[PDB]
RNA sequence: UCCCCCGUGCCCAUAGCGGCGUGGAACCACCCGUUCCCAUUCCGAACACGGAAGUGAAACGCGCCAGCGCCGAUGGUACUGGGCGGGCGACCGCCUGGGAGAGUAGGUCGGUGCGGGGGA
RNA sequence: CGCCUCCUAAAAGGUAACGGAGGCGCCCAAAGGUCCCCUCAGGCGGGACGGAAAUCCGCCGGAGAGCGCAAGGGUAGAAGG
RNA sequence: CUGACUGGGGCCUGUAGAGCACUGAUAGGGCUAGGGGGCCCACCAGCCUACCAAACCCUGUCAAACUCCGAAGGGUCCCAG
């Protein structure tokens, strides 16, 4: 981590839950990360959204 | 394949006096063309311009095919070169597309160079296969000075299966390459 | 050349057992023999001093066996200066390698030559600081044939 | 690229571009064009297909031009070094030929100035 | 004086000395050579001092060959100190040399000029030594 | 020094043998296309087909769909149905993908 | 060869300065050129052009012996 | 059962480099083409497809050669587990069991399983 | 002053000193997954600008290149592109 | 009855010793890219080195952090006392 490399939760677009904890270079990276991951919740694959940690 | 008059040369009058000239006993050790790749090491588009493509359109009249980027392998700092730079324009001719360029490269090309005596007997490669080096790209047909922008030059390799300088040297004389000395 | 030396057959003593009793443990081979032996150690010493792995020693085995070797191998404890093993190597007609002195009419003082043991010469003879020549030009008599590359400087 | 191997500049009069070949001066210039009845007035841009070979023939046989005459040029200096004339030592060294004096101007032949200090007076 | 020109090493740890030499013990060069009968750490100066002594004598005469190098980087702390902080810094450099090693030949010089000059050099080392001469023995190795 | 085509050959049937199945190991001719499923823990090759064998001519594809039901066909006959394709050298296509059309219509498992 | 990225090879006839034509291909249907291979001073044999010199500088300096003999 | 070729393993250079000789009926390759499938940061070179006029030139297969590479004894030595001595030391020696590396002689231009095509 | 690599370390593991030398407190949205393909460094000869070294061609080349950064191990029958 | 220790058998190891194939060090000689040295040249060459200068070749060596090699031993498992 850096203030740079920042930590960062995916949220599952479709019932907003938190899911998973990860990084990225937000210089590198400005956009915020799209990344399909499984949702215990939804029992299902879903489209999932950086937001703040 | 189609009918250039390069190539019919090639068979009606080289190879027999090839036969003739050294003694091959069997049809496949008489010398061939093999391929021509042209190469136009340009590092002046490293980055002051994509320049590269003004210099692929006219290296694709010249050949009728498009050619391909290279990068730099390395990073060198005396060059101003970062590893991955694109630095130069790569095209590899072969059979017909080969013959139609050598045709018009000896017919109309060299002696559009001015001050023009003759290709380098020496630059032979040692192995049976030639090199030269153009100075402008508009020494050949399809380039005219107003489609031109900035004078751009090219080294020519031509390979030949001849495994010696002596067999390669008398297989591009016959064709038509005139040697200074 | 050439020269005479007895040899006698070992088995089981302990070359310590020879050594202390003023022996030299060795042994005798080619392509189609090969014995433990052992030289009487003061007699070996005036043999080589002279021979030198250039010239003939012909072995006097007690079973009345004149056998021809050519010395190839001394091994020398390093701490008293003495030897301490001979390989014998026994010449029979087929070719071998060996070693060929060199007087000059002075890098090399001798050279390597393959040869038939029928022409072993004694002389390699050479002609005329600092200058040197190398094997390249060189004699070469009947039989012998230079047995490195001629880049060698002598 | 057209005559001989220079292009002559288009929308110029045909007897002022061909003086922009290495070889040719005005008085050249006159000669071709008369010797082959085009025009002195014509501009290049408007010389027929057969006119470029008819003033391009002439020109390239009659004079030897661009690289030949700057080789036959290069090949007299050349000889004048070589046998160490004293024409020879000028184009050496660098300094004029035909007799200019060199204590002050030669800077064609001699090139920027290369300013020294100089001698000094008493205080 | 001898001593490597570079290092990967600034500082070896210190030798033991068993053993006789492992190579280095026939003549190679010259016609007479000086042996070692006991092990030591022959340093630099020992070398240069015993070469020096052998040239004098051979009055620029001669040939001598050193065929004992001294790459063994030999370390010492400074005056009073105590123990530990560091091992000591290199002031010095020795050759590791053990029974029957060939340290110095010569040539191109009479048996009485080099028998003294050998002599004189061994007066030069901290061990004891032995005069040779090339042998047979030698020229089989 | 290897060239490209062994190092692909290779490549591949070090993947393959290392699950363990039988090698369903395919090689192709400029005339001919042969077939023959190996057991490489007893280094045994246990079924075998081929144009050569067959005698079939023709379109080479069409022909080589051919040894593959007809190598399908013998391999039931002793037991074996599951089996790992040996593409080696080649692409998965044309001939070599005819021939694998065919072992699978004639009912080997992979 | 790839679709979409090549100019397209057609018959073609060059033009040169010495009334010559050539027969071959290219991108561009007629071109026409100053000089060919057939008229090019160093092909065309020996073909030496404004100097048949050499030199004839300068032993050739004759004119003349009209010094008394 | 034996010979040749093709495919695929195993030993992991005694199997390699180089020099030479040799093979096209079959098999393999190159080859003939680039319509079709598919393909080139350009190129039918590669990958791929459709073919069968030619050639074993290249590649590959098989042989012969020890120049290089690779393997390599025997004998002797170093060292050493255990047992004993010696020297102020640095270090050395004996008994018993074990025993290299280098080098010498020498060997090697592969050997073998399974299937397929052909042959006698 | 915690962590990593090598040595010391006495051919299993472990093994000390204020013993001999270095490194880490990051990074990567691909520098991750999989499928398909490709094979380096360097030597020599050849080639406009072009050099020791840019890009191109031939030959040789088992890995001495590369694998983000220390070192060691590993590795082209890929972990490298 | 499985223990210490011991017999046999398999596997693991990188020390002693040795070696120089890799990484470095290194003595003598030969052949040698960059020169100094320099009768000297710059008109464009050169040319000669009883001197340093990679690579290669021959002779000769050194290494805890070098290894093409490599013991005695040591460890561990099985069977037996
Ligand atoms: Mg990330
Ligand atoms: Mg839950
Ligand atoms: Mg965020
Ligand atoms: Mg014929
Ligand atoms: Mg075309
Ligand atoms: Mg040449
Ligand atoms: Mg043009
Ligand atoms: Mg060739
Ligand atoms: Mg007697
Ligand atoms: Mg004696
Ligand atoms: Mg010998
Ligand atoms: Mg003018
Ligand atoms: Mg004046
Ligand atoms: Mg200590
Ligand atoms: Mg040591
Ligand atoms: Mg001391
Ligand atoms: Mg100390
Ligand atoms: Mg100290
Ligand atoms: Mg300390
Ligand atoms: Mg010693
Ligand atoms: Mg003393
Ligand atoms: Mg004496
Ligand atoms: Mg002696
Ligand atoms: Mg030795
Ligand atoms: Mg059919
Ligand atoms: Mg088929
Ligand atoms: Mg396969
Ligand atoms: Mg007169
Ligand atoms: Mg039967
Ligand atoms: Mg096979
Ligand atoms: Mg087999
Ligand atoms: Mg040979
Ligand atoms: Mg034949
Ligand atoms: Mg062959
Ligand atoms: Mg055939
Ligand atoms: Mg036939
Ligand atoms: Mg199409
Ligand atoms: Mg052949
Ligand atoms: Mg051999
Ligand atoms: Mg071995
Ligand atoms: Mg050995
Ligand atoms: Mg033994
Ligand atoms: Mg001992
Ligand atoms: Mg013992
Ligand atoms: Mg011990
Ligand atoms: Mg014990
Ligand atoms: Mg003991
Ligand atoms: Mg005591
Ligand atoms: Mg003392
Ligand atoms: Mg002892
Ligand atoms: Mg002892
Ligand atoms: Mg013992
Ligand atoms: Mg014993
Ligand atoms: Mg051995
Ligand atoms: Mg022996
Ligand atoms: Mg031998
Ligand atoms: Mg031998
Ligand atoms: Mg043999
Ligand atoms: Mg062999
Ligand atoms: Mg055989
Ligand atoms: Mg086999
Ligand atoms: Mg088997
Ligand atoms: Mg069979
Ligand atoms: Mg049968
Ligand atoms: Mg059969
Ligand atoms: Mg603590
Ligand atoms: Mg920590
Ligand atoms: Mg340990
Ligand atoms: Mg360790
Ligand atoms: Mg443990
Ligand atoms: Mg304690
Ligand atoms: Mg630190
Ligand atoms: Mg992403
Ligand atoms: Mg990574
Ligand atoms: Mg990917
Ligand atoms: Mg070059
Ligand atoms: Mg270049
Ligand atoms: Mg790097
Ligand atoms: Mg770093
Ligand atoms: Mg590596
Ligand atoms: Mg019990
Ligand atoms: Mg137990
Ligand atoms: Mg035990
Ligand atoms: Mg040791
Ligand atoms: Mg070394
Ligand atoms: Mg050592
Ligand atoms: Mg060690
Ligand atoms: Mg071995
Ligand atoms: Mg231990
Ligand atoms: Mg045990
Ligand atoms: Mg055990
Ligand atoms: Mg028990
Ligand atoms: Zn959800
Ligand atoms: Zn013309």
């Amino acid at each position: 981590a850096s203030e740079v490399r920042i930590k960062l939760l995916l949220e599952c677009t479709e019932c907003k839950r938190r899911n998973y904890a990860t990084e990225k270079n937000k210089r590198n990276t400005p956009n915020k990360l799209e990344l399909r991951k499984y949702c215990p919740w939804c029992r299902k694959h879903t489209v999932h959204r950086e937001v703040k940690i | 394949p189609l009918d250039v008059a390069l190539k019919r040369k090639y068979y009606e009058e080289v190879r027999p006096e090839l036969i003739r000239r050294f003694g091959y006993q069997n049809v496949w050790e008489v010398p061939r063309l093999e391929k021509v790749v042209i190469n136009q090491g340009l590092g002046e588009a490293k980055e002051d311009a994509r320049i590269l493509e003004k210099a692929a359109q006219e290296l694709a009249l010249i050949t009728g095919q498009k050619p391909a980027v290279t990068r730099a392998k390395k990073s060198i700092s005396n060059f101003k070169l970062r590893k991955g730079m694109p630095i130069g324009l790569r095209v590899t001719l072969r059979r017909d597309r080969m013959w139609i360029f050598l045709e018009k490269l000896l017919n109309v090309a060299l002696p559009r160079i001015r001050d023009f005596r003759g290709l380098n007997p020496n630059s032979f490669d040692g192995r049976g296969n030639y090199n030269l080096g153009l100075r402008e790209q508009l020494i050949f047909p399809e380039i005219t000075y107003d489609m031109v922008d900035a004078l751009r030059g090219m080294d020519i390799a031509v390979v030949t299966t001849a495994e010696t300088d002596e067999e390669a040297r008398a297989l591009l004389e016959l064709l038509g390459f005139p040697f200074r000395k | 050349m050439e020269y005479r030396l007895k040899a006698y057959y070992r088995e089981g003593e302990k070359p310590s057992a020879l050594r202390r009793a003023g022996k030299l443990p060795g042994v005798m081979y080619n392509r189609h023999l090969n014995r433990k032996v052992y030289v009487d150690l003061v007699e070996f010493d005036k043999v080589f001093r002279q021979a030198s792995i250039h010239h003939v020693i012909v072995l006097e085995l007690p079973d009345g066996q004149s056998l021809p070797t050519l010395v190839r191998q001394v091994n020398l404890d390093k701490r008293r200066r003495r030897p301490e093993h001979v390989d014998f190597f026994v010449l029979s007609d087929e070719p071998v390698e060996m070693y060929v002195p060199l007087r000059f009419v002075e890098i090399h003082r001798d050279i390597l030559v393959k040869v038939s043991p029928r022409n072993i010469p004694e002389f390699i003879e050479v002609d005329v600081i600092g200058d040197s020549l190398h094997a390249s030009d060189l004699k070469l008599p009947p039989g012998v044939e230079l047995a490195v590359s001629p880049e060698e400087t002598i | 690229a057209r005559i001989a191997g220079v292009e002559i500049p288009r929308n110029k009069r045909v007897d002022v571009a061909l003086t922009y070949i290495y070889g040719i001066g005005k008085a050249r210039a006159k000669e071709a064009l008369e010797k082959t009845g085009i025009n002195p007035a014509t501009r290049v841009k408007d010389l027929t297909e057969a006119e470029v070979v008819r003033l391009r023939e002439y020109v390239e046989n009659t004079w030897k031009l661009e690289g030949e005459l700057r080789a036959e040029v290069a090949a007299n200096i050349k000889r004048l070094m070589d046998i160490g004339c004293y024409r020879g030592l000028r184009h050496r060294r660098g300094l004029p030929v035909r007799g200019q004096r060199t204590r002050t101007n030669a800077r064609t032949r001699k090139g920027p100035r290369k300013t020294v200090a100089g001698k000094k007076k008493a205080p | 004086m001898l001593m490597p020109r570079r290092m990967k090493y600034r500082k070896q740890q210190r030798g033991r000395l068993k053993g006789a030499t492992k190579g280095g013990d026939y003549v190679a060069f010259g016609d007479y050579g000086l042996v070692a009968l006991e092990p030591a750490w022959i340093t630099a100066q020992q070398i240069e001092a015993a070469r020096v002594a052998m040239v004098r004598h051979f009055r620029r005469g001669g040939k001598i060959f050193i065929r004992i190098f001294p790459d063994k980087p030999y370390t010492k702390k400074p005056l009073e100190v105590r123990m530990g902080k560091g091992k000591g810094n290199v002031e010095g450099y020795v050759a590791v040399v053990k029974p029957g090693r060939v340290m110095f030949e010569v040539a191109g010089v009479t048996e009485e000029q080099a028998m003294e000059a050998l002599r004189i050099a061994g007066h030069k080392l901290p061990i004891k030594t032995k005069i040779v001469r090339r042998d047979a023995y030698d020229e089989a190795q | 020094r290897l060239t490209a085509y062994e190092r692909r050959k290779f490549r591949v049937r070090n993947r393959i043998k290392r699950t363990g199945r039988l090698r369903l190991s395919v090689f192709r001719s400029l005339k001919h296309i042969y077939a023959q499923i190996i057991d490489d823990e007893k280094g045994v090759t246990l079924v075998s087909a081929s144009s050569l064998a067959l005698k079939l001519k023709g379109n080479k594809t069409e022909v080589a769909r051919q040894v593959g039901r007809a190598l399908a066909e013998k391999a039931l006959a002793l037991g074996i149905k599951q089996v790992a394709f040996d593409r080696g050298p080649y692409k998965y296509h044309g001939r070599v993908k005819a021939l694998a059309e065919g072992a699978r219509e004639g009912g080997l498992e992979f | 060869m790839k679709e979409g990225i090549h100019p397209k090879l057609v018959p073609a006839r060059i033009i040169c300065g010495c009334g010559n034509v050539i027969e071959t291909y290219s991108t561009k249907p007629e071109i026409y050129v100053e000089v060919c291979s057939k008229c090019h001073p160093f092909y065309t044999g020996q073909q030496r052009f404004v100097d048949t010199e050499g030199r004839v500088e300068r032993f050739q300096r004759r004119y003349g012996d009209s010094y008394r003999k």
